[PDB]
């Protein structure tokens, strides 16, 4: 069923400019990551997005094609995400329905004009997904999940995937630390924020790589509070659910700043 | 010059308001619902009306921003609205205008105040579903122009203490923006009082027969709360502010209800009750300071 | 000198209001609760306060009576009043004064027109709990005298066709006494509109996270009567009371309701909302019709 | 355990001026019915008026005594009604919690100043009960309850006074036909409104004397209607839950109007 699994960063930056020699970097290896996604040739692609956010029902994109020029509420000023995401909605229906029958009140939602969040547009866009030849099926980040349920949701998702007899790449849209810089800075000098959000990134980063789920599992709630982490790590967690929180190795094939706060592209391996 | 600041008003933005209205440019349509709530905006409405204002300026809790406070700067904007947690109750056309003249008085007076602030000119940018339906509920003619105000982050990311200063600042900022540049305005501070909720509608999101308070005590919160701004107890209630937000979860920390009295230098004046009701439990008041009728709007 | 009738108000008279007031009339201590009708009434009540009447006419409907329509007829009464449903919400100790002549005009064009009508003379008469807790409603201060009418059993007995026939001749008689009295006075229907409710104690009463409309349906003609009347088409919302009165189960068919407006001819006048709310399920409104204002409040020169 | 049974008018009339010649032999009626009440030694009164409105929950009287002085809201010119009123508290208090036992959600009603209703005064006035010899539990006529559940309410009455051993005199407050007159009469001169409630009257009236409970039965329902018997001849209904719907035959001490109504004293012989 899953065949491939990645972690993209959610800010926009690397996208919109490049030419910003570290914002290139994690660009080109969010592509890298694309062209592996590829390569596995999933049916579909089960993704979460730290900046989907969730208040009431789990939501799942159920929209057959989702059209338009998105602009970020904070990075308006470097230019325009325009996309054109496609949805497997067969099995995102699927998971509506399989949701409430594993405590989650779920809905879909399709409406022309729905509000697409950046992070998912972004990685579409980079990672050359959310076509009609990988189509998505899109889970919400909902304020109130647990990584515990996030976790659930991605099971549950992998398991409908399953009997539709699809091959699933999964992709987690977050980012790493989150100290944003708080004042306008010139971009050619965007680092990480801190030594500690650093030291923390590489530290769980390098524990990504030993594929020590049981460490990991053991830091992560720490990293998350200590180096203000994007949404909790709960893209994280939507991996290791969707892979029955096991799996081996992982290349980093990218990390840098976004406007203080840390991202990086990590290859699984399953 | 005479720049004056009419009246200032907490002006929610739940868009089951306005998805009971029934307006052309909401796509849902209702049987109705949340008639009481409507009722009240419908005076705040004639109020305004009444009011003539050169500009309405609006603070959102949904345009949240990391670098500083920014402002919306392009003259026409517009859109499709929809709402992501209730697409199913709004999804709404607009096109307003935008009094850049005025967005970029209140930036650089927030720059020099020691705040970063920033203009928004990018044209294709989707004003917040917030600021939108607020701006519906007291203005359905689209005839005034705004400027949007984004609510930065300080609040969550520092805390409420540090947050409120930032907003405090951006009050008077924005006093000293409409002062210079002669403007007859009307404030808007788009918050809700307790946030506590439900999870999901009864299928009938209108069905009034299931609408009510979320919790007692966020109930109790919100009344003894409203009670003391209409006995001009304004310091009193800003002394609970934080204790407000803490016990009822209020989304008067959302950005500011703050920027507005700061704007109007905390007026011991008595707020006047539109009306209160409850939406999906969370607690709306629609109230007013009237400035004007005061003698505290001119600036000079 | 010349009659007239300032506004007349739609005044409910919930008992948990009261309640939650905490006057110091009432024996029983609340912690509070429903602020906005409370909120609702203090509006009434500075508009009333502003108005300064003579005297309060108020039809009630728990008085209730076979033979004819009843007016209190002795100058003093007092008395503790408890409310039998709700006992434990209010239990108030009141003393006011009846505007026996104006009391005894009624009665007699009441006569005059072909209705019933009797005078209370028993001193000792406790007045009810409902004209108790709308007189508090809207006049805390019990610094006006008062006019209490009973509610004839001819909507229930007959049939609300008749019933209301009688309310309305009742009306033009009420409306003729004050004129012929020379008397500015306010008029208080004392009635809720949709009445299906809640057959449970809520605990603790003032929970106001359990108040809520009692049918969906119910809170709907609720709205909908309103809408109309603040809209001020009078005529379309009485012609939609006997429908309004079957499915909603609305305390219109009391009569109050369209007695105050047969006094005051039916305006198609806009009428100012101050709120609406439930209690127990029950839809309460607490609406005025400025006469005044409107210029509708003179009735013509008095007698003598 | 029940000891006694009867049935009384709720009108005041009687009581108020009984130089009125069928309301003063109305009111000698109801005198007789006491002394018999008294004859069978009760240790409590079992009562039920019309006249005690209740819509919500069930209510049981549970003061210790209850005095004042009551005026009639339709009959107040013809004088006052005093009463110092005793409930059997004990007794009482297990009513109030046997009723949600049998499906009927029930409270006490205990406070200085509460609104005894007009039937239950001029009965312990008339009949020498609610004293401290004769304490009454009072249960209220809860406008939304059936013939049936009156019955109920009852016979699960009667139940909790077996089980505090004590005897009962069981006391049905109310009127016969209900076709008030509507307009002023002089009172010398009252009589049944219509022929059709006379003959109803004389009719169930007949079938009670017979103790023939079958007949009377099926007719009631008809009677409340046809006749417009006070509050659907429920406080008869009451009669027979505590004797369950047996008895022997019957004694009717008094016929005659009050104001049009019909009203009637009725000894019952178990």
């Amino acid at each position: 069923t899953v065949v491939s699994a990645f972690l993209v960063p959610g800010t926009p930056l690397p996208q919109l400019k490049p030419e910003v020699p570290s914002w290139g970097q994690l660009a080109a290896a969010t592509e890298r990551a694309g062209k592996a996604l590829a390569a596995s040739r999933p049916d579909v692609v089960l993704v979460y997005s730290t900046q989907w956010l969730a208040v009431l029902d789990q939501q799942w994109l159920t929209r057959p094609r989702s059209e338009g020029v998105h602009v970020d509420e904070n990075w308006y000023e470097f230019g325009d995400l325009a996309y054109d995401i496609r949805a497997d909605t067969a099995l995102a229906e699927a998971c509506v329905t399989s949701s409430p029958l594993h405590g989650v009140h779920a809905r879909g939602v399709n409406y022309d004009g729905f509000p697409i969040d950046t992070g998912t547009i972004t990685a579409c866009t980079l990672m050359g997904i959310g076509t009609d030849a990988f189509p998505l099926v899109v889970g919400s980040n909902n304020l109130y999940h647990s990584g515990e349920i996030t976790e659930k949701l991605a099971a549950l998702a992998v398991d409908c995937a399953k009997d539709q007899n699809k091959r699933v790449a999964v992709v987690g849209v977050g980012g790493l630390s989150g100290s944003l810089f708080r004042e306008e800075i010139d971009p050619r000098e965007d680092r990480i924020a801190n030594e500690e959000d650093d030291k923390w990134n590489r530290r769980v980063l390098k524990l990504i790589e030993a594929g020590d789920v049981s460490a990991l599992r053991e830091a992560m709630p720490v990293y998350a509070k200590e180096a203000r982490v994007d949404m909790g790590f709960k893209h994280l967690h939507w991996i290791l659910g969707a892979l029955k929180g096991k799996f081996s190795g992982a290349n980093v094939l990218g990390y840098g700043p976004s406007y203080g706060s840390g991202a990086a592209v990590i290859e699984f391996r399953l | 010059m005479q720049g004056e600041i009419i009246a200032g008003f907490l002006a929610p933005h739940p868009p089951h308001l306005v998805y009971g209205e029934n307006p052309p440019q909401n796509e849902p349509r209702s049987q109705g619902g949340w008639e009481v709530l409507r009722w009240a905006y419908e005076r705040a409405r004639e109020r305004l009306d009444a009011m003539k204002p050169d500009v309405l300026l609006v603070h959102s809790p949904h345009w949240i921003t990391s670098v500083g406070h920014h402002f919306l700067g392009v003259p026409e904007l517009s859109g499709k609205s929809v709402d992501p947690i209730f697409p199913n109750v709004f999804r709404y056309d607009f096109s307003l205008n935008v009094d850049v003249e005025l967005a970029e008085a209140c930036a650089e007076e927030g720059r020099k105040a020691g705040l970063v602030t920033k203009m928004m000119r990018n044209p294709k940018f989707r004003v917040d579903y917030g600021t939108i339906t607020t701006l519906h509920l007291i203005r359905p003619q689209w005839d005034i122009p705004v400027v949007g105000i984004s609510a930065n982050n300080s609040p969550y990311y520092l805390n409420t203490k540090e947050g409120m200063s930032e907003m405090d600042v951006l009050g008077k900022a924005t006093r000293e923006a409409i002062r210079k540049t002669g403007r007859k305005a009307v404030l808007l501070a788009s918050n809700t009082l307790s946030h506590w909720h439900f999870h999901e509608e009864p299928t009938i999101p209108e069905d009034m027969s299931k609408e009510y308070p979320a919790t007692m005590a966020g109930y109790q919160w919100d009344i003894r709360m409203i009670e003391l701004m209409r006995q001009g107890k304004t310091s009193e209630v800003f002394k609970l502010l934080p204790q407000f937000i803490d016990e009822a979860f209020a989304e008067v920390k959302s950005g500011a209800f703050t920027w507005m009295h700061a704007a109007m230098q905390y007026p011991e004046l008595a707020a006047e009750l539109f009306g209160y009701g409850t939406v999906i439990g969370t607690g709306n008041a629609v109230m007013e300071w009237d400035l004007r009728k005061a003698g505290l709007s001119m600036l000079g």
